[PDB]
């Protein structure tokens, strides 16, 4: 997994590799990191993925829920101390490693959690198995005040560090971007430099070609 | 890490480097180890990030609670309430906890909170993992009632010496200022630092 | 000893024009021991298929507690569960077993009755949903199933051929499976019909 | 004595004897107090009444700092509004640490009153004799003042009035409202806004103050603070000239 | 005691309330630095052992309490004190400043004024000591009402003590030393004891003074106490 | 919970005697299968009867109760039977036998008679099931716990007379379609209305399956009622 | 390591049940019972851990007798069967699971079919034409693969059977003196007491 | 501490009355008229914003409430009683359904637990029922729009259209006469402020009057664009300025 | 007024008092009579006790709760029992933990608290038993007076049950002389003995009637009854 984050002048952007892996194996060639908590608090996880959903679910859940009772717009520090709270509780059982990015009415925010519970606050993060990748472009490019262009630029690049580099990461960039005035913008596969290319072949069989024991009609209804 | 903390004639002054590693990585080159939880009382984290971020967020609702109820909280209140937390929690904390604050009466003090949950004051003390390496040196150029730029200057040298021979500490460092005035943060650059 | 290894058995699904298939063998065995020639692992709650591979027990054990929880659903709902939504049930009910879970590969297929949408989906085996729109295989032989999928599966087959690939798709992974094997059952699943075929297959 | 005038239980009328009654108790130590917001504060002034002078006057108060931002003043007897203000003061503390950010005055109202609610409905608990006005200026909506009763009610106010004498402060500052058509005092010194609040209750008490007959709390961004004598005995001086 | 009244009261408190008018009377007098506690026994037969059944209580090291009314009652709201410094001082350190400690037991108090199936307290306490910030002293009422004062009495007594005790405001108002605080709180037991003078008393005295006892709570006995009590011998005659 | 000098639960008599306000409900059961109809309590134009149930409910798919009492309870107890018969699927793989889940019911109406303070349900239940032991079955329980079988039955208002009139018509031998006309004319007979409207009707079958050897629970949309009021000629 | 051994044929279901207790280097016991009567058209065998496998056939022979009273009813060998399971299964992740594995034999009278079930200590079930628990069944499962035939009469499984216990007594290192022979058809149960030497 | 009544506080008399409920009904009769009408494509609900002092700010008070992004809930009777319900309900949508099945609870199934809610309150230990009737109107795709009453007793009926609390009989005659199944929404916001004006003593305009409708997906209101699949609550609550545009019209 | 009051012991009367806690202390007038004093070396306990008929046992007074403490008791016997084993959990507390024999006076203290909770728990009553406590302890001989209402008292001498009143004045009287009585076990009993006398109604107090206890400086608690007693009537 490669999952970056990077403040800009006037907000934060989020992004992510979409490939899901058992060991060696790809499970997902195109599946989606980017989790929102709220609409304009958004979220990417690493490590146990069961993990990183659930912890995100609950606490958007307890934050709609949150919201309603005050009559306010969520912000992204009550969503760094719950999950905080939570995941300390369980003594890094919950393998959740998450960049939490969002605005709010207080400005924009940057933060990382990790699984037992400690949280870092900064103007670019990265997390997974492409960390170091991605690190090493964001130490090569960042600058203070960046514009929303440049961002989603140096976001993407890392990610593309991150699918080239590491073999925990792949597939295509993801990327979500959330600016002080506006709605949230998710942006599904903004990037799909990993088209599989055409088969030498088509293997569509003859039909009749698999022999058959026995038939029968299932019944659905009632 | 390197953290310490010193009284001097106006009060007290916190400084630590800003690296927090995850084996040779470096996680965080800028990291905030100075934490406030009160006005004029802040301490120095060590140990385990999650368990040091747990208590001192407690023992922050502890002393808010206590303020609304009875009045400024002392130092030695605060030093209090981070003992009990690891103390009674030993046996599932790695937190070594550096306490210091000002207030009119007391002026500036330092309470040190090892591995154990045991409580020192203080004229001064230094924890962390570079902080082995300036034993010698501390001990033997720290003075009392130092002024403020001298002050500094002490805890300036210390920790340059921690980040060089410590590879777990480095960045910049950071210092909060404690007196009467009033709250001062400090940063300074490896630019300057490593040249002395 | 790892108790997904213990009993055996694969299940795969596919998408195909305005069909799903899902397909299972048939062993059930004792580590080296086959025991039974006849044991299903694909399951119906109305028009929602299920295929649980894993540890027997707990495929057994799924497979009573998602009738039950599908039952109260259309009770208190006055309608049948879509695919979308009991993915979403065997997601939650298999985390909320998160630090003693089943051990078990379960597979969704189904087309939902209002938009006529081909769904199928995976989990890990602590509910962590596998969204794919191609493809979706589980068990000892999961390896051969994923490499079998991704060179046979094309998109938009007819029901008559997609039948040919996923059949095709398990035979081939099954017997490459010391642990696999001993019977298939194929669900072709058309909004309006489902069929269901027994394959002829290598008996070792 | 029907057991419907003894407990939390409906009458025949669909009435609740005991939140009523409950009422009646927030007047029993006839003080008055009263809010105003200013441009960007908030001043809540009550009066204050040492009758016995074997009292230390230092410990007599109803008004409370809920928090570093909040402050509450309590129209009913003080043992109930201690246990309001314990609550209170736990309440935004723990909604500090569980949330990350300070307490709003209005949700911390909310959750009084949710309090209060519970006292109407479960047998075993009495409602809390007194009515609680919270003030401070909110980072997200200004200047602010939510009260509560013991009927589980609350709503926010352009200025409020509480105790034996609330209609006459009421309607003094309705027709002040009128005349200025917005729903603040134009001021920008907090100083200004307690003169103007001390002034109305004045007139609509037709009775005049000394430095030890007040009590005043003021909420800024950031600070709320009660005034001491002599800050309050400049303030009375201020208005002494030309009222 | 959960119930109001249709005008607001508390029918149950204050028939408490009579409970305490109905004790014996004691008092407590803040001085420049400290505060003096005295309390009126009434001595029933002659086979009570004297000096034996002592009435005034400390709590921690620095705080003295007295109390009229049910006897029980009082010492069950400093069994209660007791633990609730302890708790104070294991979390802060410090021991619990007077204004702390007061509201402790107020809330307390107050809690027993919520509940059908609890009464309240049948006394009223008087109370203080010194903290890092003066001398305080507290009287508490069996509805949970507790203020500052500046010399307080209850119990039988209670009006013609507050009387004495409003004097000694009027002719010292630059603060009365430690030891004056004794002797008069000596005179002014006497001066209620007119009232319940059928039978015999016995006179107790405590104190806690920064410069006499180092801000700790001590009985006045000995030569101090019989000092006192001539003081008051000689001022009743 | 306490006895009176004469051996009677007053809480359990007061509910009995709430549910006699109540709409009433007629069971009968067929050789070929069983009827469920019931009277809607003074309604409304405005009410809406395409997504109503107020009086039929389905607690498996082989059974089903008619209520007569208040609501809010039922919808308490129906949803535990619910649960009950969930569970015996999943010990025996096999349906819940209808008696079994009848019983279990009673004993939680039983129960809060005999402990604890609280009050009963104020609620009875006709159940209409199919089980392979017994095939059709009639039962009908009361706030008391108490639970009896029956050929046809009435609850809530005007029992007695209802009774009556069933004891009068009922035949053995009879087919469902004769023991719809007879729940219809029974209704008709003893509403407090002008007529029995369809509007004003809940009514549901548990047949043989049109044609099948399985059984099926047909719940009757307003339109169907209007058209089963249709041929038994009340318009 | 306890032979359990069931074959179904086409009017009845045959239980075979070894008679050793075994503890250490001394054969305690040469006529022991592994089973015991649910209701009288279904019987239960046992095999596993020392006390659980008493313990667990009683508990179920207690549950079972319970139902029948209530209900004046003979639950059908699918519902045993099913109920048992679901003990076993709860069992695997108590805090300590009963080690016992089962084989149920019964004769349905509402289908007139005899029916074994295979369940292990885990709640693993199945439905078998014949099978077997522990070892017995990596000589037993083959020979039966061979031999069986879906119409065979109780007599027929008898010879069968014996052809299975043959081969156990020859290639079965423990010596696992002899087994106990049950029946169970439409007539119930009964006991061949006659297989030690037939 | 620790509970004394721990029986029923609503029991049964003599002639089967639930007295506890039919006090809190009283209670409801009592409070302000609130009303709901469903049309072919939406549902609006409306009530009074009967203020209590001038010198309060009506906005800060909402007697409207959202519960879900598809179902909105009005009431009358004691407004502290409803704003804890409505507390319990949002939360119980959450942990009874959403956190199950990862969707939003159809109107029908929400409803049912917040009827649940009250008839607890109507058989538990130590407790009055609550003093409410709630119209709760909503959407969801399988049954389309819908509106529910519910009562201190914990019974729910669905409703083309109703009134509650004050004016609630010639409420309910009034919308007899003029409901009919071909209504657009906008006619039915139409019918629902003629409806209230009767009921209205004062001043009748967008501050005094609060209105919401559910109607189709407000794709804006979402807070965030790019998952197609994702439309936007239905639930709006009207503006002050949005009511007096058709109150000219009126 | 003692109307609608009664009914608990969680109820004030309109005059500040607790009717269930004055009823309990009625139980103690109806007990039979007994007599506790003291001097600067020994504690005394005598106690008249009471048959159920002439066929019966006379029901036993005195209890044991230390080597150095034990009471007598006048009311509810019942609550004796859970008092008394109460105070020899506590003695034996400070034993074990402390190595310390209970002080006398901290004994007092912890009944006084006991009683206390049941004078303000809803649906519990006072306890119905007066006690008379003597130990020797640290600070040598002491007697105790224990009221239900948790009022306890150190006194030289005191008596509680039937007709008490009487001998009350014969102490009040002979106070300078028994106080006195020291290094003589047997001069303080005849005075405890005597002082019981002025309490009988009934009869000439018999070897049966008479239950002595002593406690002092050199000797354990101990308990006479019968034939040992016969040297003092
Ligand atoms: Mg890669
Ligand atoms: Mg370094
Ligand atoms: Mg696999
Ligand atoms: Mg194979
Ligand atoms: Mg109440
Ligand atoms: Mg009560
Ligand atoms: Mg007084």
């Amino acid at each position: 997994t490669t999952i970056v984050g990077v403040k800009f002048n006037n907000g934060v952007v989020i992004a992510a590799d979409t490939r899901s892996t058992q060991g060696p194996i790809v499970a997902d060639k195109n599946c989606a990191k980017l989790h929102r908590i709220s609409p304009k608090i958004w979220c990417a996880g690493a490590g146990t993925a069961a993990d990183t959903e659930a912890v995100t679910q609950l606490i958007g859940s307890n934050i709609e829920l949150h919201s309603l009772y005050t009559s306010r717009e969520p912000r992204v520090v009550s969503a760094l101390q719950m999950l905080k709270q939570h995941l300390f509780k369980y003594q890094g059982h919950i393998g959740a490693y998450l960049i939490v990015a969002g605005v709010d009415p207080t400005g924009s925010h940057l933060f990382s959690i990790h699984a037992h519970g400690s949280t870092d606050v900064g103007y670019y993060l990265s997390l997974g198995s492409g960390s170091l990748a991605a690190m090493a472009v964001l130490e090569s490019h960042w600058k203070q005040d960046l514009t929303k262009e440049e961002a989603i630029k140096l976001a993407s690049d890392a990610i593309q560090a991150g699918i080239w580099n590491d073999l925990g990461s792949g597939s295509n960039v993801d990327v979500c971007v959330m600016e002080i005035g506006k709605d949230a913008e998710y942006l599904r596969n903004y990037l799909t430099p990993n088209v599989r290319e055409e088969k030498q072949k088509s293997y569509k069989f003859p039909r009749g070609t698999t022999a058959v024991l026995k038939e029968s009609i299932v019944n659905i209804c009632d | 890490t390197s953290i310490m903390a010193v009284t001097f004639k106006d009060g007290v002054i916190l400084g630590a480097d800003s690296r927090t590693t995850t084996g040779a990585y470096i996680a965080n080159r800028v990291t905030d180890k100075l934490t406030r939880v009160h006005d004029k009382i802040w301490c120095c984290r060590s140990g385990s990030a999650a368990d040091t971020q747990a208590i001192a967020d407690i023992v922050q609702y502890h002393l808010e609670l206590y303020t609304s109820q009875y009045g400024t909280p002392s130092t030695e209140t605060a030093a209090s309430v981070f003992k009990e937390l690891c103390y009674e929690n030993k046996d599932n904390l790695t937190a070594g906890i550096i306490v210091a604050g000002y207030d009119d009466k007391n002026k500036g003090e330092v309470y040190t909170i090892p591995l154990g949950g045991s409580v020192h004051k203080l004229p001064y003390a230094i924890a962390g993992s570079g902080s082995t390496f300036i034993y010698g040196y501390c001990d033997k150029n720290f003075r009392e009632n130092m002024s403020k730029e001298e002050t500094v200057d002490f805890i300036k040298h210390s920790l340059s010496q921690a980040i060089k021979w410590d590879g777990s500490s480095g960045g910049v460092i950071r210092m909060v200022v404690l007196t009467a005035a009033g709250v001062e943060r400090l940063i300074f650059y490896p630019d300057e630092y490593e040249q002395l | 000893s790892d108790p997904s290894s213990i009993n055996g058995g694969i299940v795969v699904a596919m998408t195909g024009k305005d069909c799903v298939a899902i397909a299972c063998d048939l062993r059930l065995g004792s580590q080296s021991l086959g025991v039974s020639n006849k044991f299903e692992k694909i399951f119906h709650y109305g028009h929602v298929f299920l295929g649980i591979t894993g540890l027997a027990t707990d495929v057994t054990t799924l497979n009573e507690m998602f009738r039950y929880k599908t039952n109260l659903y259309k009770l208190k709902e006055e309608r049948a569960i879509e695919p979308e939504t009991f993915t979403q049930l065997v997601s939650s009910s298999l985390y909320e077993r998160r630090f003693g879970p089943y051990f078990v590969g379960p597979v969704v297929a189904g087309i939902n009755s209002k938009s006529g949408k081909p769904f199928i989906a995976g989990f890990d085996l602590i509910g962590c949903i596998d969204e794919a729109k191609d493809f979706i295989v589980s068990g000892t032989a999961s390896d051969q199933l994923f490499g079998m999928c991704e060179s046979l599966y094309e998109p938009n087959l007819e029901p008559e051929d997609l039948f040919e690939t996923i059949s095709q798709a398990l035979l081939n992974a099954a017997d490459r499976d010391a642990l696999s094997g001993w019977g298939a059952v194929v669900y072709i699943i058309k909004k309006d019909e489902v069929v269901k075929r027994y394959l002829k297959m290598r008996q070792d | 004595a029907g057991y419907d005038r003894h407990i939390t239980i409906f009458s025949p009328e669909g009435r609740l004897y005991q939140v009523e009654y409950a009422f009646k108790a927030t007047n029993q130590t006839n003080i008055n107090s009263l809010a105003v917001r200013g441009k960007d504060c908030t001043v809540v002034i009550s009066q204050k009444k040492v009758p016995d002078k074997l009292l230390d006057p230092t410990t007599v108060s109803y008004i409370f700092c809920i928090s570093r931002t909040i402050g509450m003043v309590v129209n009913g007897p003080i043992p109930d509004a201690r246990n309001a203000a314990l609550r209170a003061k736990a309440e935004a503390a723990e909604f500090r640490y569980k949330y990350g950010y300070d307490m709003p005055c209005d949700v911390l109202a909310k959750r009084m009153a949710n309090l209060s609610q519970i006292y109407t409905q479960r047998a075993y608990m009495r409602p809390l004799g007194v009515i609680l006005t919270f003030v401070s200026v909110d980072e997200e909506l200004g200047p602010s003042i939510y009260k509560t009763d013991p009927a589980g009610y609350y709503v926010g106010y352009k200025a409020t009035a509480t105790g034996p004498k609330q209609q006459e402060i009421t309607t003094n500052l309705e027709n002040h409202f009128k005349k200025s058509k917005i729903d603040h005092i134009n001021e920008e010194s907090w100083e200004k806004v307690v003169e103007f609040a001390i002034t109305h209750m004045i007139d609509a008490l037709g009775t005049e103050f000394s430095k030890n007959d007040l009590e005043v709390g003021v909420a800024t961004k950031d600070k709320f603070f009660t005034l001491s004598a002599e800050n309050i005995e400049e303030r009375l001086v201020a208005i002494a000239e030309q009222d | 005691n959960s119930v109001f009244s249709p005008d607001g009261r508390n029918f149950q408190v204050e028939y408490a309330v009579k409970a305490v008018e109905n004790g014996t009377t004691s008092i407590g007098i803040k001085c420049n630095d400290g505060v003096v506690f005295a309390v009126e026994k009434l001595i029933t037969s002659k086979l009570l052992v004297p000096q034996k059944n002592v009435k005034i209580q400390v709590v921690d090291r620095h705080i003295g309490c007295v109390y009229s009314g049910l006897i029980p009652d009082g010492r069950h709201l400093v069994n209660r004190g007791r633990e609730e410094a302890a708790s104070f001082k294991k979390l802060y350190k410090t021991p619990i400043p007077i204004p702390a400690f007061a509201d402790r037991l107020g809330q307390y108090v107050q809690a027993h004024t919520l509940y059908n199936s609890v009464r309240p307290f049948g006394v009223s306490t008087i109370f203080g000591g010194v903290d890092k910030n003066g001398a305080h002293l507290y009287m508490l009422e069996p509805s949970g009402s507790y203020w500052g004062y500046k010399g307080a009495a209850t119990g039988k007594g209670r009006q013609s003590a507050k009387a004495e005790l409003e004097k000694l405001v009027d002719h010292h108002p630059e603060g009365l030393s430690a030891r004056e605080a004794v002797k008069q709180a000596a005179k002014i037991i006497y001066l209620a004891h007119e009232d319940n003078k059928e039978k015999d008393f016995e006179l107790e005295i405590s104190w806690c003074s920064l410069s006499e006892t180092n801000g700790l709570h001590k009985f006045v006995k000995g030569d101090l106490l019989q000092e006192a009590i001539d003081f008051a011998q000689k001022e009743i005659n | 919970t306490i006895f009176s000098p004469e051996g009677r639960l007053y809480q359990v008599e007061y509910a009995l005697e709430s549910i006699s306000h109540a709409g009433t409900a007629i069971g009968i059961m067929a050789s070929d299968g069983i009827v469920l109809a019931a009277e809607r309590k003074v309604t409304s134009t405005l009410l809406e009867q395409d997504t109503s149930t107020e009086k039929l409910y389905k607690l498996n798919d082989k059974i089903a109760v008619a209520v007569a009492g208040l609501t809010a309870d039922a919808e308490i107890l129906i949803n535990t039977a619910r649960i009950h018969a969930q569970n015996y699927l999943k010990t025996y793989n096999e349906d819940i036998p209808v008696e079994i889940l009848v019983r279990r019911l009673s004993d939680i109406k039983q129960g809060y008679t005999q402990h604890g303070g609280l009050r009963p349900f104020g609620v009875s239940f006709i159940y209409a099931g199919y089980d392979d032991r017994y095939g059709y079955q009639l039962y009908t329980s009361n706030p008391s716990g108490n639970y009896t079988g029956w050929k046809a039955i009435s609850v809530g208002a005007n029992t007695s007379a209802a009774q009556t009139l069933l004891q009068m018509d009922y035949k053995d031998d009879m087919k469902v379609d004769d023991a719809i006309e007879l729940a219809l004319k029974t209704l008709s007979k003893t509403t407090d209305s002008s007529a029995l409207t369809y509007d004003r009707l809940e009514f549901a079958t548990i047949r043989k399956g049109a044609n099948d050897g399985e059984v099926y629970q047909k719940i009757f949309k307003p339109q169907e009622i209007k058209d089963i009021l249709v041929k038994t000629g009340i318009t | 390591m306890d032979i359990i051994l069931g074959i179904r044929v086409q009017d009845s279901v045959i239980l075979a049940s070894s008679k050793a207790v075994t503890r250490g280097i001394s054969v305690l016991k040469d006529s022991d019972d592994k089973t015991r009567q649910l209701s009288p058209h279904t019987l239960m065998s046992f095999a596993g851990e020392a006390g659980d496998t008493v313990q667990f056939a009683e508990y179920i022979q207690a549950n079972i007798q319970l139902y029948s009273i209530r209900e004046d009813y003979e639950l059908s060998p699918q519902a045993v069967s099913s109920f048992v399971r679901q003990e076993l299964a709860k069992s695997i992740r108590s805090r300590r699971p009963y080690q016992v594995n089962v084989l149920i034999g019964g004769y349905d009278k509402k289908k007139n079919k005899p029916e074994l079930y295979q369940i292990d200590y885990l709640g693993t079930k199945v439905e078998l034409p014949y099978g077997a628990h522990g070892y017995s069944g990596f000589y037993t499962f083959s020979l039966l693969d061979h031999h069986y035939r879906p119409d065979m009469t109780t007599e027929e499984g008898l010879d069968l059977l014996k052809l299975c216990v043959q081969e156990l007594e020859k290639r079965m290192p423990m010596d696992f003196k002899g087994v106990i022979v049950k029946i169970v058809d439409k007539d119930g149960i009964r006991q061949v007491d006659d297989f030690q030497a037939q | 501490m620790t509970d004394r009544y721990s029986f029923s506080l609503t029991t049964f008399s003599p002639s089967g009355k639930l007295g506890q409920i039919d006090y809190a009904l009283t209670a409801v009769k009592q409070g302000v008229t609130s009303l709901g009408i469903k049309a072919t494509n939406g549902v609006v609900i409306a009530t009074e914003k009967k203020s209590s002092s001038p010198l309060a700010m009506s906005e800060t008070l909402s007697k409207v409430s959202l519960l879900t992004p598809d179902i909105g809930a009005v009431y009358s009777g004691m407004g502290p009683d409803y704003r804890v319900l409505v507390d319990k309900s949002r939360k119980v949508a959450h942990t009874s359904y959403k956190r199950i099945y990862g969707e939003y609870p159809p109107t029908k199934l929400l409803v049912s637990e917040v009827a649940k809610i009250m008839q607890e309150a109507t058989q538990s230990g130590g407790v009055r029922p609550f003093g409410v009737s709630l119209l709760i109107a909503g959407h969801d795709e399988f049954n389309g729009f819908s509106l529910y009453q519910v009562d201190p007793s914990g019974s729910y009926f669905p409703w083309k259209a109703t009134a509650i609390g004050k004016g609630s009989v010639a409420a309910k005659t009034f919308l007899e006469k003029r409901w009919n199944d071909e209504l657009e929404l906008e006619d039915a916001i139409h019918i629902a402020l003629l409806t209230l004006k009767e009921s209205v003593e004062g001043e009748f305009n967008g501050d005094t009057i609060e209105l919401a409708i559910i109607g189709d997906e407000n794709p804006d209101l979402l807070g965030y664009t790019g998952i197609p699949t994702d439309k936007g609550p239905r639930f709006r609550k009207l503006t002050s300025q949005e009511i007096n545009d058709r109150l000219e019209a009126l | 007024f003692r109307n609608n009051y009664d009914g608990d012991t969680v109820t004030f009367s309109p005059t500040g008092r607790l009717f269930q806690v004055e009823y309990a202390l009625e139980a103690i007038k109806q007990g039979s009579v007994t007599v506790g004093l003291r001097s600067n070396t020994h504690a005394v306990l005598v106690a008249l006790k009471r048959n159920a008929d002439e066929l019966s046992s006379y029901q036993k007074k005195i209890i044991k709760c230390d080597e150095h403490m034990g009471l007598s008791l006048a009311g509810l016997a019942p609550d004796a029992r859970v008092l008394s084993n109460y105070l020899r959990q506590q003695c034996n507390y400070s034993s074990l933990v402390f190595n310390r024999k209970l002080a006398v006076e901290r004994a007092g203290h912890l009944l006084c608290d006991k009683a206390q909770k049941n004078t303000q728990s809803y649906g519990g009553r006072p306890y119905g038993v007066g006690l008379l406590i003597i130990g020797y302890d640290k600070s040598g001989a002491h007697l105790l007076e224990f009221q239900p209402s948790g009022n306890v008292t150190e006194l030289y001498g005191t008596a509680i049950g039937a007709r008490s009143q009487g001998a009350k004045t014969y102490l009040e009287r002979t106070l300078d002389t028994f106080i006195k009585i020291d290094g003589n076990p047997d001069e303080l009993i005849k005075a405890g003995v005597e002082a019981i006398s002025q309490s009988l109604r009934d009869e000439s107090l018999t070897v049966d009637n008479l239950s002595i206890a002593i406690v002092g400086k050199d000797t354990p608690f101990t308990i006479y009854d019968g034939e040992a007693v016969a040297k003092y009537i």
